[PDB]
């Protein structure tokens, strides 16, 4: 039931917060089952607020999500 | 069987590894520790701005942050209690 | 698996790994196991005092290989 | 295959579970998994109460990840049988 | 094959293995397996010094090792 | 491919660093296929230190459970 | 051949000491192990050191606490060695 959450929220807004601190606010567009996720148009910021840098694509794995917030829609 | 059946769909508080506790509804949940919440709140900034309190809702929690979940009695919907900021903060879970 | 690496053969990427090092450069050779093999590899490490200023702490290795298991995340660059 | 199996015959006795942030809770085994989950009901505080995170919950459920040390009395364990199921898991794990 | 072949011609020679937290482990490797668990006797730590002196068969777990190297 | 560059690697000097700042530089012996691999003659030096800890000349065993990067040629 | 967790088998009902982590040791007749190193041990008793800092001179002071228990398990997750006092 998170998988197919997780599946079914595709083209959908999100932010997810890792284990140390970074966070990516973007678009994920392809999902796993091993909760990999592969986002479009993410931007990379940091605990205190500080943005890094910007990338068009981003791959971020599983085992070093913390968080992922998800709009109320 | 020790399953997470019996909580879904209520009120319930999930410690994250941190040391964060949050208040929510489980909406689904899986064979993993990682969950769907809704409605989640903090605890230790109910005290001074409710209106800070609610983080945001529908979010997942992943299974190597999510430490131990424990079920409330709550009657109905909009209903909660026991909530302090007088207390010390608990430990992370990595020591 | 979801992610093609096809696409970035012949692009320079970075990719930092869960222990906080993050590593930079043209990537040459892939693996379904998310191993990477890299040519000109500018590794960075995490200090508290180091975090806009980065390019201090700065090491070259050339021909390096990362494996797929300390790998948190990927990005072109 | 031995620590489930001793999980599962302490069900329904009165047990204190810590936690690895230094929590402990006390309360009766109702389940176990394959993964040293508990799930313990009735639950309350130990002897210090310097930690009010939820104060009304009966029901909790804490992962095996998480759990550093579960105390038991010596009246509802053998001795001689969990050591022969030790020394029969220690070859059956290695063969 | 290579790892077995190590971990076969290392039984009874004295060996120092440091874990992941730093501290070391130096003495005679009685026991080893395939999961890198040693079983070391007369094992003297060395994390800032000396730290304990043990008089018989110390066991490490190899999920907690890092490394392992015979003393010569 | 990267197991391809780790059995030529093989008979050579190798540089394996960790996921913290330390880094075992040595002749790579052999590998099998988990990350875990023989090294004969290596030195261990920490990085944040930057400095030597241990200069062994035997058959070691590195898990790689920590191990981060792979460098076969040694250091520069 | 000679397995190390056959060689710690060969131990039980005996005293051990088990150090973990945080600075923490446990020492009792180890009555239950396992491969994933979960030892079940009757008549524990543990021992936390903790390192105090003075304010004005800096100097590190080490203070201990006891504590016992008829019968305790404790994964292997937290333990790191094990040996016989």
């Amino acid at each position: 039931l998170p998988l197919s959450l997780l599946k079914t929220a595709q083209n959908h807004p999100m932010l997810v917060e890792l284990k140390n601190g970074e966070t990516y606010n973007g678009h994920l567009v392809s999902c796993d089952n091993w909760m990999n996720i592969n986002l479009r148009e993410v931007i990379c910021t940091s605990r205190d607020g500080d943005k890094f840098w910007r990338m068009p694509e981003c791959y971020i794995r599983g085992s070093t999500i913390k968080y992922l917030r998800i709009p109320d829609e | 069987t020790s399953a997470l059946e019996n909580y879904i769909n209520r009120t319930v508080a999930v410690i994250t590894s941190d040391g964060r506790m949050i208040v929510g509804t489980l909406k689904g949940f899986d064979q993993t520790i990682n969950l769907i919440l809704d409605e989640s709140h903090e605890r230790v900034f109910s005290s001074s701005q409710g209106v800070e309190q609610v983080v945001l809702g529908l979010y997942i929690v992943r299974g190597d942050n999510v430490a131990v979940i424990g079920e409330i009695d709550e009657e109905t919907d909009s209903a909660l209690d026991l909530g302090n900021i007088r207390a010390e903060p608990l430990n992370s879970v990595a020591h | 698996s979801i992610l093609d690496l096809s696409k970035y053969i012949d692009k320079t990427i970075r990719v930092k790994f869960q222990g906080g090092r993050e590593a930079s450069g043209i990537l040459k050779g892939f693996d379904p196991l998310l191993n990477l093999v890299l040519d000109g590899t500018i590794e960075y490490m995490r200090d508290p005092d180091d975090q806009y200023k980065l390019t201090e702490d700065t090491r070259q290795l050339g021909l390096v290989v990362c494996r797929g298991t300390s790998v948190v995340l990927i990005c072109p660059q | 295959m031995l620590f489930y199996s001793f999980f599962k015959s302490l069900v329904g006795k009165d047990v204190v579970v810590e936690l690895k942030n230094d929590l402990s809770i006390c309360g009766t085994l109702h389940s176990v998994d394959q993964y040293l989950n508990i799930k313990l009901t009735d639950i309350s505080v130990t002897d210090p109460e310097k930690y009010p995170h939820m104060l009304s919950v009966k029901n909790c459920f804490i992962r095996g990840s998480v759990v550093r040390y579960v105390q038991l009395p010596a009246d509802e364990v053998d001795t001689q049988l969990l050591q022969d199921a030790a020394r029969k898991e220690a070859l059956q794990q290695k063969q | 094959q290579t790892p077995s072949d190590f971990l076969k011609q290392i039984i009874g020679r004295p060996v120092v293995v440091k874990l992941n937290s730093g501290v070391d482990y130096r003495g005679v490797l009685a026991c080893l397996d395939g999961y890198m668990n040693i079983a070391l006797e007369q094992t003297e730590e060395y994390v800032n010094g000396q730290l304990k002196n043990k008089y018989g068969d110390a066991f490490i777990r190899g999920n907690n090792v890092l490394y392992i190297s015979t003393q010569k | 491919l990267p197991l391809e560059l780790v059995d030529k690697c093989i008979g050579s000097r190798i540089h394996i660093v960790m996921k913290s700042d330390k880094e075992i530089v040595g002749t790579l012996l052999g590998f099998d296929d988990f990350v875990n691999m023989v090294l004969e003659d290596v030195t261990e030096f920490e990085i944040t230190p930057e400095g030597r800890r241990i200069t062994k000349l035997d058959q070691i065993l590195l898990n790689g459970n920590n191990i981060t990067m792979l460098v076969p040629g040694g250091e520069g | 051949v000679e397995e190390p967790l056959d060689l710690i088998r060969l131990s039980l009902d005996e005293r051990i000491y088990v150090k973990m982590r945080n600075d923490r040791e446990l020492r009792g007749r180890l009555h239950a192990y396992d491969q994933h190193l979960n030892m079940i041990l009757g008549d524990v008793e543990e021992t936390v050191t903790t390192i105090e800092i003075d304010e004005e001179t800096y100097e590190e002071i080490y203070k201990s606490t006891k504590r016992n228990i008829p019968m305790l398990f404790v994964r292997g997750d937290g333990v790191v060695l094990v040996a016989p006092p």
